[PDB]
């Protein structure tokens, strides 16, 4: 890997360096450089590691839903035809988005989640496992998008066992995965309901928390508690 | 879209 | 080229789906393809090319920036030394960047120059080919600062000599030469009152040629007498 | 910065 000479705290030190200048790309590479060094990843590394993915994948899926907006208009009744290009440039980002959600996935399943014994970096990682899974199933049309699904439904579930038993309601993880499986249930596996009875059920028990939530995770937590808000007016 | 975090 | 398989007007086609999708690394790959079947670019086709290598080199830049001022920091008086890493990092960024330029500067030489007789494509590409050595210029230390400034300075120049003779002081390419030649010498060339002299006369210059400027052009150029006046506003 | 276009 071209990341193999670089020490680990020097890897850290740059996607730092590369978040500042939003070079998410960069930052992406340094944090799989430092993943790849097999030692375990601190609190604010796995934040690392998952802001520089989110922000890849966050554009690739921006530019893909453009072009299959407009591929879907193409193949509109009274559409001109202009060939094979709308297509191919479609499935050209995809399967480059396809390509980064893999490269994530072999990360976490070898070797972060099997070594993450305490709750906050197993659901974390296991959030991560579901939403890569989500991006891959917002893409697959073939026969594996039931697969797919399964996959991430399999994930968000475990880490939703998880976070009620280890964490409180009002923890920034717990919260986050509860906002990700509520949307995945309501775009992806045709479960409105409960995408909804999830927002709501969160959003209650976070409420009746917040008089135990520290100042410090104040900020991530309720603006969270807000776009579940958000998502349940949304739906409702 | 809905949020995601 | 990987491009060199697909037909020229797929290129044109997907370089203008790379902009809808803000996908611009892919738009200027798309118009390199182009620029490589050996044809002159229609007017259209020149402002894709320049579209796309401008969003690409505006991002290193911004990066670049980040970079550097974090740099200069640690190199003040009080810093804590952190190692070669932000040194290393920001050389990253600037080689990429660096390397961009090379690859702009290389198509206008070879051989979208030679064969532009046309004001509004000769005027274009020379300013283009000043813009990318002015980039160029933000970055130089060496021994070769000196002469990235004078190839900016002489391309600069040719496509005034020949805007100031072959169109109207409100076509938008001449203003926006104008525009980015008086910014050459007041944050490049040290050259702060060559920079506002200019400015102002474009702008007089343009206002007293309004009464001729097409409902067409009437955004683009109104635009660049704006930041004509905004550039003015800032250094006076 | 100045604007440049
Ligand atoms: C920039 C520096 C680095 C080192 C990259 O840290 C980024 C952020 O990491 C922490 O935050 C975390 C995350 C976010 C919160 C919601 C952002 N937060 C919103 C309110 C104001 C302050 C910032 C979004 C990220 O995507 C980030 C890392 C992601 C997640 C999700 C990750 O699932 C796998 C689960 C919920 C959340 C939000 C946990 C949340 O704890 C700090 O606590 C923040 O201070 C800090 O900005
Ligand atoms: C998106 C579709 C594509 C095919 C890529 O076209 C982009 C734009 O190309 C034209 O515009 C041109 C350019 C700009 C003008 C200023 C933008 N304009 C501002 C007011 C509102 C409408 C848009 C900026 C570009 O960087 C663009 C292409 C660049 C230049 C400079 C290029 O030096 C090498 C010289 C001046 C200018 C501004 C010429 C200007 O003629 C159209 O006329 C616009 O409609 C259109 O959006
Ligand atoms: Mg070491
Ligand atoms: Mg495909
Ligand atoms: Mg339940
Ligand atoms: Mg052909
Ligand atoms: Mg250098
Ligand atoms: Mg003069």
């Amino acid at each position: 890997g071209a990341m193999g000479s670089m020490e680990r705290a020097s890897l850290i030190q740059k996607a730092k360096l590369a978040e500042q200048a939003e070079r998410y790309e960069d930052m992406a590479a340094f944090m799989k450089g430092a993943v790849e060094k097999g030692e375990e990843l601190s609190c604010e590394e796995r934040n690392l590691l998952s802001v520089a993915y989110k922000n890849v994948v966050g554009g690739q899926r921006a530019a893909w839903r453009v072009l299959s907006s407009i591929e879907q208009k193409s193949n509109e009744e009274g559409s001109e035809e202009k060939g094979p290009e709308v297509r191919e440039y479609r499935e050209k980002v995809e399967t480059e988005l396809q390509g980064v959600c893999d490269t994530v996935l072999g990360l976490l399943d070898s070797h972060l989640i099997k070594e993450a014994g305490d709750a906050e970096s197993r659901v974390f990682y296991l959030k991560m496992k579901g939403d890569y899974y989500r991006y891959l199933a917002e893409v697959a049309t073939g026969d594996d998008k039931k697969r797919i699904i399964d996959s991430a439904r399999s994930a968000y579930q475990e880490a939703m066992d998880i976070s009620k038993k280890e964490m409180p309601p009002t923890n920034p993880i717990r919260l986050g995965l509860a906002l990700n499986f509520s949307v995945f249930h309501y775009e992806i596996a045709n479960s409105p309901e409960e995408a909804i009875s999830l927002a709501k059920t969160t959003f209650d028990e976070a409420m009746a928390d917040l008089h135990t939530l520290s100042e410090d995770s104040y900020k991530d937590s309720t603006l969270i508690m807000q776009l579940l808000r958000d998502n349940l007016t949304l739906w409702t | 879209f809905p949020a995601t975090v």
